[PDB]
DNA sequence: TTAGCTCGAATCGAGCTAT
DNA sequence: ATAGCTCGATTCGAGCTAA
């Protein structure tokens, strides 16, 4: 009857590293190899009562008493130097290949059927649309999450590191290439073919991606935020902790991977939001909602079950979504 | 009262340790409470810390233990708004002033 | 001696013994299906009751952790202020109209989740009564978290009959419901021998697989699913 | 049914940088590019008991014995060089735009209604009065909190930066523009138009803000104050530490932002105090009280709920206050 | 209450039909 | 959707043992 496998673990393609933040001045970014790193430091914040009150704390005496005892805490803060207006963020990306092959599979017949399904996809249309959209999210600085919202000029440089050396160099204007449209461009097409060769398994590709953002002198930059155990004293609370590896502000690799993953424009709801990350049940953390609900028969699992088990191939857009979710990887199958 | 009695007992059983454990190196060693934690350091330190402990008479240790008890009580706003927190603070003030009077005459 | 079966659990002894002190001993290991839970070295002079009492505490803490892990999510009926809870209902699933909500004064009654980011909608007492009637959770709904989703589905084309081990979650005296097999057969209007044929071990020639309607009516009558 | 969302986080507009202090001589402001930075310095203080006693410490013997052992403290102090009477304080400000769009939300219907409300406001009354008041708080050195309270002359310069170069420069006398009146001036009108273009999303607005205050030779300046974990002894208590980034006395960015938000002249209480910082429940730390109590229905939350849900548009001043609260950002939205 | 087992009888699924 | 069939496999009840 060819039921689905209980264990369907997949390994991820498109492996990014931690993205390190350094700082410097515009028009000296061609010699940015020795730019000083952005350092996460401590500052003190004093806050008032600015949250909603539950109809019992709205008493004027209680509210004023809460004012007389403000919350004192220290926060991890990352800022550019006062003589530097450009933020440099550098990471390396490795594209593996072999997306349709699971890392663990209970059923051999289901494994073979899934391999035939993915091979039929690649033979019909290869990793060309998906790689083009991944190259688009590389060209624009979407991995530069909050450091791009107010940057005046953003430039992304992507190199192909073959034997430890730049075999091919790309330079992009990350603001001309927006965060909404997946258009066509010759350099975007070349990077798309490179990522396609990586995803198909034709050759080994390693991409060094460097983004420069002209934000301003001494302006705040935004690395990834860590978890606080919340055990110390209230005055030295450490309400905000920033991610660094060796005294250098950094962005988590999975955040970079999530920003590169933002290629899903095929979800049933409208195009007002634009692309979203290719996740099962189309989850967006900021909106707190799930596009591609399982009730709407457009999530990853129902589409994969219809495509593989019972040969109901969906539309080519949903096929792109399914293959991008297999590239994304995850612990599929019933636990 | 039982918590403050157990605190006094715990200091009394730390009194049987080495006389100069408070002088060991360290970034965090609770120097504010080390005057009360090790009375016996005044014997070896005739002029370094004996006169400081005699003249200062540290009673802010009671305040720190009261802050610890405030951290150890349930964060109920209903009690804080009503007079229940007033009675609790009054009985806490009585127990802490008794505890501070206990720590006052430690130099005898 | 021989293996002790307590619902889904099994206390099997080691084949070879040992001597601790001057007395003979065997290692008794506790299982939950294929999951080994604990091993104890016990004297050979213990009876089955003492061996069972040695693992009763581990079984009890497993039961407590299973009740707290798979407890049904709770909906709360609040007033316009959103502070005072007027009624609490535990539901097997949430209403499909739940969105991010803070109660207003435009509506007197609001139904909200007990989860910290609260989801809700304005509700009347008639609508709240209807939702509580058609969404409530049975008192032993936590046992469904210990069962796979392919035995608890109402879709007959996606349904699989439960195995003997999955039956013993709810049918035995050492099970999570605490009813006997004869009581379970009386609930289904079935002979006790025919129902024992359902929970027969693998070392048996007469084994029967329970049907869709019988299994789901058993779950209804046991207070595990579809009982509100 | 349009209920308000449980998360309504907003990102801040008008992002200020950390304001660095350097010192020098008046009439050298045009050559103040390489002024020496004001350095936080360590000094030892000894004082007598001056706090109020609780009627049980008023024993003359105990008071005299306490005076026999006065408290010894070390504090951080910031002073000008002896050959320098002018304080230079420099920071940068980014004006972003897109105030009414939340960064995190639950309900899509609430988000759409709130965006429609903000668009209706911007169409009917654009970012003009708010920009005028922000430009006023930028042209009077209110961010020089205690550094202009007794200065002979305060002079602030505003520059507009596009390519690392000044696009247009503003020269202001911060004592002529008072801390009380939001008047009209042509240079102030041009700066307000620039702030309006920034807040409307029309273009990029980056401003560096340099303020010169003639205080006196070797006088004390007042940077931002940090917190002390108090893990030391009772002789070197370190009872006061000051904020600095790299051996240079600095003011916290949130303090500059609080000084820039002081535009709220519409609170129900009498405005003889003057403008206050825009914030929910109008809670000023100096007086320890809350203008715009929720009981008088003039706080941010009740006005926003009535404007969006019930479509009860408040007075134009109150909706100016609400949009200013959207500009400052926040974590609005309880459970 | 657990844990099974025959033995004939009734039921069950999946093939076909007919109307 | 109604209405009904055959045929081999599975279930079912009421005896029974076994503990």
């Amino acid at each position: 009857i060819l039921s689905t496998a209980s264990v369907l673990a997949f390994e991820r393609k498109l492996d990014p590293s931690d993205a390190l933040m350094s700082a410097g001045a515009w028009a000296q970014r061609d010699a940015s190899q020795e730019w000083p790193a952005v350092t996460v430091r401590e500052k003190s914040v004093r806050g008032t009562i600015s949250n909603r009150l539950k109809t019992k704390d709205r008493d004027p005496a209680k509210l004023d008493a809460s004012i007389q005892s403000p919350n004192l805490q220290t926060v991890d803060v990352a800022n550019l130097p006062s003589d530097a207006d450009t933020l440099k963020v550098r990471f390396t990306l490795r594209v593996l290949g072999g997306a349709g092959t699971p890392s663990a599979c209970n059923d051999a017949a289901y494994r073979d059927k899934l391999l035939q399904t993915v091979a039929t996809y690649v033979n019909d249309q290869g990793f060309a649309e998906l790689a083009r959209r991944y190259a688009h999210n590389l060209a624009n600085a979407r991995f530069l999450w909050r450091n791009r919202v107010g940057a005046e000029a953003v430039e992304v440089r992507i190199n192909h590191i073959r034997q430890g050396e730049v075999a091919r160099a790309w330079r992009f204007d990350a603001l001309a290439i927006g965060l909404r449209d997946f258009k066509a461009d010759a350099e975007l097409d070349a990077l798309a073919e490179l990522i396609a060769s990586g995803l198909s398994g034709s050759g080994h590709v390693l991409l060094e991606v460097v983004a420069f953002a002209r934000i301003g002198d001494g302006q705040e930059v935004f690395p990834s935020q860590e978890l606080i155990l919340d055990k110390g004293d209230k005055k030295g609370q450490k309400s905000k902790t920033l991610y660094s590896v060796r005294d250098a502000a950094a962005i988590h690799s999975q955040k970079i991977g999530n920003a590169l993953r933002t290629i899903d424009t095929w979800y049933p709801d409208e195009d007002g939001l634009g692309p979203i990350a290719v996740e099962p049940y189309g989850s967006v953390t900021s909106q707190g909602k799930a596009y591609r609900q399982p009730k709407q028969k457009l999530d990853f699992y129902t589409l994969l079950d219809n495509w593989v088990l019972r040969d109901e191939a969906p539309a080519v857009e949903q096929q792109h979504y399914v293959i991008a979710n297999l590239i994304r990887g995850g612990v599929f199958g019933e636990a | 009262a039982q918590i403050c009695d157990e605190a006094l007992q715990y200091a009394a059983r730390l009194r049987e340790l080495e006389p100069g454990w408070s002088a060991t190196p360290g970034c965090q060693l609770h120097d504010a409470e080390q005057l009360w934690l090790d009375p016996l350091r005044a014997q070896t330190d005739e002029t370094f810390l004996q006169r400081r402990l005699r003249g200062d008479w540290p009673a802010e240790v009671g305040n720190r233990f009261a802050n610890w008890l405030n951290r150890a009580v349930s964060s109920d706003s209903q009690i804080l708004g009503s007079p229940e927190a007033a009675q609790w603070s009054q009985e806490l003030s009585k127990e802490l002033t008794m505890f501070k009077e206990i720590l006052e005459d430690e130099r005898d | 001696m021989n293996a002790i079966h307590i619902g889904p659990f099994s206390i099997t002894p080691a084949a070879r013994g040992l001597h601790y002190g001057g007395l003979p001993h065997h290692q008794w290991t506790l299982y939950y299906g294929p999951r080994e839970m604990a091993i104890k070295t016990l004297p050979d002079s213990y009876t089955s009751s003492e061996v069972r009492d040695e693992f009763s505490d581990i079984i009890a803490e497993f039961v407590i952790d299973a009740r707290h892990r798979y407890a049904p999510d709770v909906l709360e009926l609040v007033n316009s202020d959103g502070d005072a809870v007027l009624a609490r209902v535990a539901v097997s699933r949430l209403p499909e109209a739940l969105s991010g909500c803070i109660p207003d004064d435009r509506f007197p009654y609001w139904l909200l989740t007990a989860s910290r980011p609260r989801l809700g909608l304005p509700v009347t007492l008639n609508e709240y009564t209807a939702l509580a009637v058609e969404l409530s959770a049975p008192p032993l709904a936590w046992i469904t978290g210990l069962l796979p989703g392919e035995v608890l589905t109402h879709d007959a084309e996606e349904w699989r009959p439960p195995t003997s081990w999955e039956l013993r979650h709810v049918v035995g005296e050492g099970s999570f419901t605490g009813v006997s097999g004869a009581a379970a057969a009386a609930l289904l209007g079935m002979s006790a021998t025919n129902f024992r044929k359902y929970t027969a071990g693998d070392s048996a020639a007469n084994r029967q697989k329970i049907s869709f309607a019988a299994w789901h009516y058993l779950l209804d009558r046991l207070g595990v699913k579809r009982a509100s």
